[PDB]
């Protein structure tokens, strides 16, 4: 859109040994007013995708409602084809494209999980277009607080397993809640592996406030 | 739906176009309308064919239009469709006088609502205009002026011409009587009355069955007015003289 | 402009305050700004005046059509849902936030608000330029199982704290309470407003 | 909008249309038109010449440009059409290439549109054909034929309309180089073709000639008359 | 009454198989591909003395290294010679190279069967095109002949003949090629089956020919050359 | 010529055209369907014409939505142009209202569908007929039919084909009412294979699909070991 | 709202007697944060043509997507591959098409031509190109260039043979030129990617570049 | 009489006259074959000539790296229906970055080619068609028809005299799964092969060759490449 | 960019410059500003390269289509009003193009300024470009109708060195054509360095 109304902030998003997981708090604010703090803005697209998005709620709802009937539309057919992680990753690209070239862009930036054929998916697709894919994503405020934490971990151990991107994710969140204004400390963790997607919350984080008496 | 197409606008196998020449049978049978050009003016002379006891007068004229300041017309054949082309000549007049801040030269009227009626014959699948025109007109170009324009968007300048009811007759009538440069408005509505009076199967010709508007230059304003019946009725007399 | 509406086992209570502005003149002082889309589905209105009545009166048309298509009384969560796409679809060209709360018998009483297109069911809802002085005392004052009773006083205390403060909200209160049985209106004029510390 | 195909082929390969509007072109009025060597004539027949009718309003003999002139048979009102939209191709031409048009230029414009109608929907071929005479910008005399079906070629002495065969028999026979010799003797051409055809012969032919780079000249009755005398 | 779009109980297009009856009534042309080019032979088909034979042009530049002989309604194949020529030299815009005789063919051949009078649009036609044409020019796999119908079918052939002689022209090109087939023989061979099918005594005025070779540009023969290879 | 356009009424004031496609819908295989006490079941007689073809081709049932089935009868392109439009209408309905759409209001929509090409002769009426079967625990179960005239009734029991007038009258003879998904597979196995002709139109499939408690209110093709059971219970009992 | 962004990172283009170069670097940058490290700018055409993309990476994307179908389209039409010259061509008129709402992309094309020779056609947004003989684009395309110009080009040198350059050399020269522009500009970082495209076909290569 | 000329005009025993004669349109194409085993598949198709001097007319086309075809019929439809094809295998890899699924593709077709069946002045496309294609589904040969119904099969043969291919098809489709490339491709040739005449035989002038498999793109051999696949036919 | 053509006695003189810039950066020292319609008509560019560069090759295209349909070679006052024309449909989108198309038809040679405002101008000499002012100053002091050719080729090749010296968007080296009556002849394509060392000796 052309001007946002409620946003909600970053969405974090891990690779790890078998699967992707990918967390974000449940806050729909209003300009610094934190309006709606129970909402969730991690969708579950079909059996190996899920979807996290920041900026524009209404935006994402729209996308939302848009990628669930496509999943259903093509589960009615019933042939043994069905929309992969990539798929999902290539599809948002360009319909992002689409609306920024019409100069009316879906304001949201999103991050794509996803895990199949043995191989996790982990794609980014902002509202100019860009799109990429790599091993740890953060959106907004998260790209500055919590990708350099997830990255400094990445550097000395590139494949961590499902409880380490856990507990990174947890630890990032916390970070988040501390030194980001628009963020709040209730969050949701969806984890995609073989099995399928699942979405866990809410959850919070165990916050330390030593340094006022310091 | 080609099965209920009644394919108005396609060549006969002799290079004819029916619909139009049906169009021109409707024509032959409407009221009589003639055509006289003179020295000082032109003159348009019908037989009316709204008769009956009961019909009110209510209007200018039946079969006689004013086109513009500078022009007239009188029609034959469809009424309904006359009344289509009357006002579009009207439209056409006003076109042109808004462009150019001049009055449109009679032959580029007619020929403007002719190239109306050719495009039906050609394209669109509906029937024809089933009207002929006389216009009679004054312009700075060639004065006075009269044209025959009918369903084929044909159209052609005369001195003398009719269309309707009887308009053979009044022909070889008019290429009897007719005098190249000799003629007077007196002289050509005296002929008038005098093909009129035998194109009408009524032997007593009356005032009440024609109508008859002059055109005329006064003053360098061109008057263009339908006889009243008095007039009429001395023209008719006059006739009776001779 | 102030508008409320809470949840209860059974219903809905939906509430607001009847100031129109135009600056700082009031042109209407005793508007109405709870609007019925259908039989147990009501909205109040917040925003552009236009706009919000413009919207009220296509989604009751769309409504009206809907229910007698299916032969059946209208869901709650269709009637938020046409209110959502209307927002939601001329989103750059409005400004005004219609709150839905009604009845249904599927899942009884709901509270959506469609805020710039967005939607989400929530237990009580505040909207309008009057709703932000009030947003603490509400998360201070709601309690879960509550009564229709306790929400009218609920609702009435709330709108009454922010019609005080806000200069765009005054007037008098008006009151919807939507159940099962059906609606019933309540006014709460100037001189029967709750007090408070109004020093 | 009318969509429905009047032109289609039948079981012989024949578009019957273009046939008919052929039909059309046979019952036309003849026009001869005669390519010399500084000149270029055209002659139409009158067929009914009435007393009580304003010649110069049912000519057949019309301008296209100040080097390009044409006469048709067929249907007059189609002509007007054609004609009309060639003279504001012309001025078109003369307007994004700074230049009068070449004779077989508006010559394939007229035959391009006449074809157009005849693979067209909603429309039926105009029921005309045409002699295009002029002179290019090097002085080269030009002459031209286009018909129904949108076929064009360049003739030297070319007969259209009502007696079409007859009039072309005798120029065959009579188109020479000594025959084109001066003016006088390719104006007298046309005239001793037309009379082949038209009956009555003297008043009953529309003559005009386009002489290099002048505009183009219509001859008068009396001035039509003394060639009739010579012949 | 049937609409153009109609199939008949053979599981043809009645339109199209009239359309393909109209081509047997044109002129013969023959095309001949070697390995030192492409020659095309097409009689004029003078009808009249006063006709001027350079106005009948039935072999037309594509391109530099395409040429075109056409057969049948021949004011049906300047539309599809425009769209052939506009698609050359977009292809030269677009992609700084010269369109294959091949993709030249096809883009053509695409607009046969583009006919209709219920769903088309102000602009369609409302019948196939009444023409055969004969497609020859140079590329990267050097000469090339092609042939394409009303139908839109076109394909590459050794040696085609077109027209009114298509039968009698086609076993007399099979009988009298090979393979190895020089240019200088594949224009004489032509010439003398255009002169055994032709009921007018074949000369250097009535016939066209122009031959593309790898290297030189379309050329049209000219009187001289046509000359003496008539000896 | 009365019966050449659906724009005209014969003097007998009759659509002939509606009446032609309803006679390419009783010239092709019988599906039918039964309304359980919790679910709907399908069950069409698949004709093989060939061996080439590969098992599961030509399917004549199909998934119009989550909750929505759908069986067809006659020309198969009709009925495939006709199950994208249901998909529309479904998709369309959740778009406007936000949940799935009531079977009455989907087999209305596309009825009306269908009834627009009755009327014109710009176009002609579909050539085929199918029914529409679905389950919700707040509808129960619901089965309709729509046939080429545009008419949409909820049934019971149906039976479209060639052989839905002996069907009937095999599909009379039970209590579907009080019957099961589960139990009412094997009827429809064994009622499919009763009507089936073994000289005319030899080699058929046995197709089947259900929707109800038994699949959570989603529509599905009936699965392999329980399919098998009733077709070897068809047998079995004929 | 702007619908752009500038994303950074360098392409570079060499063409040789019988080879062609097209490296670029792999960090994807945003205001000041880098979205990943392991982004090419090089993508494969044909079996001889290789495009090198930089500038707004959505746009980026988008061009490589349309490019990609206009050589199949070309191939289903003319049954041939296009050619490097082609593709230039082509690229030139769809740059062109956007001319009021540009594409904010700097090509480089690097391949071999019909007589299989190097050729490099660069390219600026709307689409003005010409084949050169070394071309670099992008984030520190202005570091490069004079550099190419004196070590390649042999410009401003004198008494210097003009020896044709070996591929050995010109793999050299493009590693280096990297790891210079490396340390000044700051879009350009992380690691290398050259592709080199001779007869035998297209082979990568990936040399490691500074990280911070 | 009055009931064979449009399409939207049904006749009084429930059938379309226009959509059966433009069924007759692919009976008189060129024969061709398509078969499949488990990891391939492959369309053979008898090229016609119109003469001596002629090339043989092209009947298997590209359509995409997983997909090509095979026609008879009206070629001008042919060409028209493969572009239609190329399009929305060209859309699916803009959008989603994937090949299109075969059958999905099929299914475009069918809604593509059935609307003119039903709509005054149209006509049905008077093209047949056999589609080889391999997605994640493994190989697929589909059949489209004129009347915008399609097939899913094992083998098929459309064209002259395509039923004794038919039968033939029929008689040996039992081993096409365990079929290698080389035995597969034998097969089809041998199918192909039994609806020519006694006298005439297949040769490298009038066969076409087009496979698609696991892992190898959809390429189509000609003359001289058909070579070895012809060398050793009995 | 500095370009600029004059007919002289033996035909048309056509000479340009090569640099092409972005900001202060140099783009190119090896730009063409020359297109070839044909052999007997040449455009010149100056202005925006992907501007120049597009319309002059599309004037090409018609150029070439205008020969296949009337059979004779346009003129050079009907290719100079086709490109005016075309870019007066563009007017006011802030193209930028400053061409001269030089030929010659049967009107003898022909010189036309063709510019994006779409003014069309026919003159005996030319100058356009960002150097253009430099250029007219040694042009119009050594031009004379009756120059010899390499007299014209001396002018033309001070008039855009002299450009190079002073204007900062303009150099690289001179391309120079001659348009005769048998169609245009490439003169040279001298670095523009070499020349005014040797200038300036």
């Amino acid at each position: 859109t052309q001007n946002p109304m409620v946003t909600g902030t970053s969405v974090l998003g891990v690779k790890f040994e078998g699967g992707v997981v990918i967390a974000a708090d449940m806050l729909g604010s209003y300009g610094s007013l934190a309006r709606f703090r129970n909402i969730s803005r991690i969708m579950r697209v079909n059996d190996s995708t899920m979807l996290g998005a920041s900026g524009d709620y209404a935006d994402f709802q729209y996308l939302k409602q848009v990628l669930g009937q496509m999943v259903i539309d093509e589960e009615l057919l019933g042939d043994g084809h069905s929309y992969s992680p990539r798929a999902i990753h290539s599809w948002l690209t360009r319909a992002m494209y689409s609306r920024r070239s019409k100069m009316n862009p879906l304001w949201n930036t999103m991050v794509i999980g996803g895990y199949a054929d043995g191989e996790s998916f982990l794609g980014y697709v902002d509202m100019l277009g860009v799109a990429y894919e790599a091993p740890s994503l953060a959106t907004g405020y998260g790209a500055y607080l919590a990708q350099p934490l997830l990255r400094e971990v990445l550097e000395k151990q590139p494949v961590l397993s499902q409880t380490e991107a856990r507990e990174l994710v947890e630890r990032c969140m916390r970070v988040l809640y501390y030194r980001d204004a628009r963020s709040y400390n209730r969050f949701q963790i969806a984890t995609v592996t073989e099995k399928g997607v699942e979405i866990e919350g809410p959850l919070s984080a165990e916050t330390n406030w030593e340094i006022a008496h310091m | 739906s080609r099965r209920y197409d009644s394919r108005t606008t396609i060549f006969s196998p002799e290079g004819r176009l029916y619909q139009v020449e049906y169009a021109m049978e409707a024509i032959g049978h409407a009221g009589t309308c003639l055509g006289i050009l003179a020295n000082d003016g032109v003159l348009l002379a019908a037989e009316r064919r709204n008769i009956h006891k009961l019909l009110d007068e209510v209007f200018f004229s039946e079969k006689i239009y004013k086109l513009n300041e500078d022009m007239a017309c009188s029609v034959a054949g469809i009424t309904s469709d006359a009344n289509v082309l009357t006002n579009e000549l009207r439209l056409i007049a006003q076109r042109y006088l808004l462009q150019y801040q001049e009055p449109i030269p009679c032959e580029q009227l007619v020929t403007a609502l002719c190239d109306i009626k050719q495009a039906y014959t050609q394209f669109g699948g509906k029937r024809p205009f089933g009207v002929s025109l006389l216009y009679i007109g004054w312009d700075k170009h060639y004065g006075f002026q009269l044209y025959q324009s009918d369903p084929s968007g044909n159209y052609g300048g005369w001195k003398a011409t009719c269309i309707g009811n009887n308009s053979a007759a009044a022909v070889s009538m008019l290429k009897q009587d007719y005098k190249e440069g000799e003629m007077t408005l007196k002289s050509a509505l005296a002929l008038a009355i005098k093909v009129l009076n035998k194109t009408m199967d009524v032997s007593k010709l009356s005032a009440e069955k024609v109508e008859i508007a002059t055109l005329t230059r006064e003053n360098g304003k061109t008057v263009i007015r339908v006889l009243k019946q008095k007039e009429v009725e001395q023209l008719i007399k006059n006739h009776e003289e001779e | 402009t102030t508008i409320m509406a809470v949840e209860f086992d059974g219903g809905v209570v939906v509430g607001s305050d009847s100031r129109v502005s135009a600056g700082e003149a009031v042109v209407n002082r005793a508007f109405n700004k709870l609007s019925p889309l259908h039989q147990h589905i009501y909205c109040a209105l917040s925003g552009s005046a236009a706009d919000a009545q413009a919207m009220a009166d296509m989604a009751a048309y769309q409504l009206e059509l809907h229910g007698l298509e299916l032969e059946e009384p209208p869901l709650v969560l269709a009637a938020a849902n046409v209110v959502r796409n209307i927002s939601y679809k001329y989103r750059e060209d409005l400004s005004a936030h219609l709150m839905i709360a009604g009845w249904d018998r599927r899942d009884g009483g709901q509270v959506y608000g469609t805020m710039g297109g967005m939607l989400t069911r929530q237990p009580f809802a505040i909207g309008g330029s009057g709703s932000t002085y009030i947003y603490g005392y509400v998360d201070a004052a709601y309690k879960p199982g509550m009564s229709p009773e306790e929400c009218r006083s609920f609702t009435t205390n709330a709108i009454a704290l922010a019609m005080n403060r806000d200069g765009s909200s005054g007037g008098v209160i008006h009151l919807v309470t939507i159940t099962a049985a059906g609606v019933d209106y309540q006014v709460i004029l100037g001189n029967e407003l709750p007090k408070f510390y109004d020093e | 909008s009318y969509d429905r195909a009047i032109t289609v082929f039948s079981p012989d390969g024949h578009l019957f249309q273009v046939e008919y509007a052929q039909e059309a072109v046979k019952k036309g009025s003849t026009a001869v038109g005669v390519r010399g060597k500084d000149i270029v004539v055209l002659g139409v027949e009158k067929k009914s010449v009435a007393k009580l009718q304003d010649e110069r309003t049912v000519r057949k003999i019309c301008a296209l440009d100040d080097n390009v002139c044409m006469a048709f048979a067929g249907l007059t009102a189609d002509a007007r059409i054609v004609i009309n939209r060639a003279r504001v191709e012309c001025q078109s031409h003369r307007l994004t290439v700074e230049d009068p048009v070449t004779v077989e230029y508006i010559t394939r414009y007229i035959a391009s549109l006449k074809q157009r109608y005849t693979q067209s929907n909603g429309r039926r071929p105009f029921g005309i054909s045409a002699l295009i005479v002029g002179f290019d910008f090097d002085g080269t005399p030009r002459l031209y034929q286009t018909d129904p079906s949108g076929t064009y070629h360049a003739w030297k002495a070319n007969a259209i309309g009502r007696g079409a065969k007859s009039v072309r028999e005798f120029l065959e026979k009579n188109y020479t180089d000594e025959a084109i010799e001066t003016d006088d003797l390719t104006i007298k051409l046309v005239i001793k073709a037309l009379l082949e055809v038209v009956q009555s012969g003297g008043k009953n032919i529309e003559l005009a000639v386009m002489r290099r780079d002048q505009p183009l000249k219509i001859l008068n009755p009396e001035e039509i008359e003394k060639y009739v005398a010579e012949i | 009454d049937r609409g153009v779009n109609t199939f008949s109980p053979e599981g043809r297009l009645f339109q199209v198989e009239y359309a393909i009856e109209a081509i047997k009534l044109g002129s013969t042309a023959i095309g001949i591909q070697t390995s030192e080019g492409v020659c095309l032979a097409v009689e004029k088909r003078i009808t009249s003395p006063l006709m001027e034979p350079s106005s009948i042009e039935k072999i037309v530049e594509i391109d530099a290294h395409i040429g075109c002989a056409m057969s049948g309604l021949i004011a049906d194949a300047k539309t599809l010679i425009d769209k052939a020529r506009v698609e050359t030299q977009n292809h030269w815009f677009t992609y700084n190279e010269t369109m294959t005789v091949e993709s030249v063919t096809q883009a053509v051949s695409n607009l046969a069967l583009q006919f209709g009078e219920e769903d088309a649009d102000p602009g369609a036609m409302s019948r196939p095109f009444g023409v055969a044409l004969l497609f020859g020019g140079v590329d990267e796999k050097g000469p090339q002949l092609f042939h394409m119908d009303p139908s839109g079918t076109f394909v590459q052939c050794d040696a085609r003949a077109i027209g009114s002689a298509s039968e009698g022209a086609q076993s007399s090109l099979q009988e009298v090629y090979h393979k190895s087939m020089t240019l200088k023989e594949a224009i004489k061979s032509s010439l003398i089956i255009l002169k055994q099918v032709m009921e007018e005594k074949l000369n250097a005025t009535n016939i066209e020919l122009a031959t593309v070779q790898p290297g030189q540009n379309f050329h049209m023969f000219t009187k001289e050359e046509l000359e003496e290879v008539i000896k | 010529g009365y019966d050449l356009s659906a724009s005209t009424f014969s003097p007998d004031g009759r659509v002939f055209q509606v009446e032609y496609a309803m006679k390419a819908v009783e010239n092709s295989s019988t599906a039918i369907g039964i309304r359980c006490k919790d679910g709907v079941v399908f069950g069409v007689e698949k004709l093989v014409l060939s061996k080439l073809y590969e098992e599961g081709s030509n399917k004549r049932l199909f998934n119009v939505d989550r909750h929505v089935g759908m069986a067809v009868a006659g020309l198969l392109a009709d009925a495939r142009s006709l199950a994208d439009i249901a998909r529309e209408e479904a998709s369309n309905f959740r778009s406007n209202f936000g949940y799935n759409i009531p079977l009455k209001h989907l087999a209305d929509r596309v009825a009306m569908y269908v009834h627009a090409y009755t009327l014109y002769s710009a176009v002609r009426p579909f050539g085929c007929s199918f029914m529409l079967g679905s389950y919700s625990v707040n509808d129960g179960a619901q089965l309709y039919m729509i046939d080429p005239s545009g008419v949409s009734y909820g049934y019971w029991g149906c039976a479209i084909g060639k052989a839905r007038q002996a069907a009937k009258t095999e599909i009379e003879k039970l209590q579907m009412k009080e019957m099961t998904c589960r139990d009412i597979v094997k009827e429809v196995a064994k009622i499919i294979y009763i009507v089936h002709d073994e000289v005319k139109d030899k080699a058929f499939e046995l197709e089947l699909s259900w929707v109800g408690e038994i699949t959570k209110g989603r529509h599905e093709i009936v699965p392999k070991d329980i399919r098998e059971e009733a077709e070897k219970y068809a047998k079995e009992s004929l | 709202f702007s619908p752009y962004a500038f994303n950074g990172g360098t392409v570079l283009a060499i063409a040789g007697e019988d080879f062609s170069i097209v490296a670029s670097d792999t960090r994807l940058s945003e205001g000041f944060s880098i979205h990943t490290r392991d982004s090419p700018k090089c993508y494969k055409l044909t079996d001889k043509t290789v495009i090198g993309c930089s500038g707004f990476h959505g746009d980026c994307l988008t061009l490589t997507k349309i490019i990609e179908a206009r050589l199949k389209m070309y191939k289903h039409s003319n049954n041939k591959t296009m050619t490097t010259g082609a593709i230039a061509a082509m690229l030139s008129t769809i740059l062109y098409s956007r001319r009021f709402f540009p594409y904010y992309v700097y090509n480089i094309i690097g391949g071999l031509d019909e007589e299989g020779k190097g050729a490099v056609y660069s390219f600026d947004p709307v689409g003005s190109y010409q084949r050169d003989s070394f071309k670099a684009g992008g984030s520190a395309s202005a570091m490069l260039q004079p550099l190419l110009d004196n070590q390649v080009g042999f410009k401003n040198m004198q008494n210097v043979e003009h020896v044709p350059l070996s591929l050995d050399r010109a793999m050299r020269l493009v590693k280096d030129v990297f790891i210079s522009a490396a340390e000044r500009d700051v879009y350009t970082g992380d690691a290398l990617r050259i592709c080199i495209v001779t007869k035998e076909g297209i082979r990568e290569e990936t040399v490691p570049l500074r990280k911070d | 009489n009055q009931y064979d000329n449009d399409v939207t005009v049904w006749s009084p025993q429930g059938r379309i006259h226009q959509i059966e004669y433009a069924m007759e349109a692919v009976k008189q194409g060129s024969a061709t074959v398509g078969l499949k085993s488990k990891t391939h598949a492959v369309l053979v198709a008898l090229k016609r000539a119109q003469s001596e001097l002629a090339a043989h007319q092209k009947k298997i086309l590209h359509v995409d790296n997983h997909i090509g075809i095979s026609i008879a019929g009206l070629t001008a439809d042919a060409r028209l229906l493969c572009n239609f094809m190329r399009q929305e295998c060209l859309d699916s890899r803009f959008v989603f970055d994937r090949p299109l699924p075969v059958s999905r593709l099929v299914s475009l077709i069918g809604s593509k080619t059935q609307i003119p069946t039903q709509r005054y002045g149209r006509r049905p496309y008077g093209v047949g068609l056999l589609i080889a294609g391999y997605d994640d589904m493994g190989p697929h040969i589909f059949q489209t028809c004129p009347s915008a119904n399609y097939f899913d099969c094992r083998a098929m043969s459309i064209g002259a005299r395509s039923q004794s291919a038919r039968t033939y098809l029929e008689r040996h489709m039992s081993g096409f799964m365990e079929c290698n490339l080389n035995e597969l491709v034998k097969h089809g040739l041998r199918a192909l092969r039994e609806t020519l005449p006694a006298e005439q035989d297949l040769t490298t002038k009038n066969v076409s060759i087009g496979i698609v498999g696991k892992d190898l793109e959809f390429t189509i051999y000609d003359d001289d490449d058909v070579s070895p696949f012809l060398e050793g036919l009995e | 960019t500095t370009t600029l053509a004059f007919k002289f006695q033996h035909g048309v003189i056509v000479a340009v410059d090569s640099r092409a810039t972005a900001g202060n950066y140099i783009s190119s020292s090896r730009v063409n500003k020359v297109i070839e319609i044909n052999p007997s008509l040449l455009g010149t560019m100056s202005g925006c390269a992907a501007d120049c560069q597009y319309w002059e090759r599309l004037l090409a295209k018609e150029c070439r289509l205008y020969y296949l349909r009337n059979g004779e070679r346009i003129s050079v006052s009907a290719a100079s009003k086709l490109l005016s024309n075309m870019v007066y449909q563009y007017r006011g989108m802030d193209l930028s193009m400053g061409s001269m198309i030089c030929g010659w038809d049967k009107k003898g040679p022909g010189l036309y300024y063709v510019d994006q405002n779409g003014t069309r101008l026919s003159g005996n000499m030319f100058s356009t470009g960002s150097g253009s002012t430099y250029a007219y100053g040694v042009m119009d002091s050594g031009y004379q109708p009756s120059l010899s050719p390499e007299e014209a080729y001396e002018l033309g090749r001070r008039a855009i060195t002299y450009a190079t010296h002073r204007d900062s968007y303009s150099g690289g080296i001179i391309n120079m054509y001659h348009m005769k009556e048998d169609g245009w002849v490439k003169v040279e394509s001298t670095d523009v360095n070499e020349l005014l060392h040797q200038y300036q000796e």
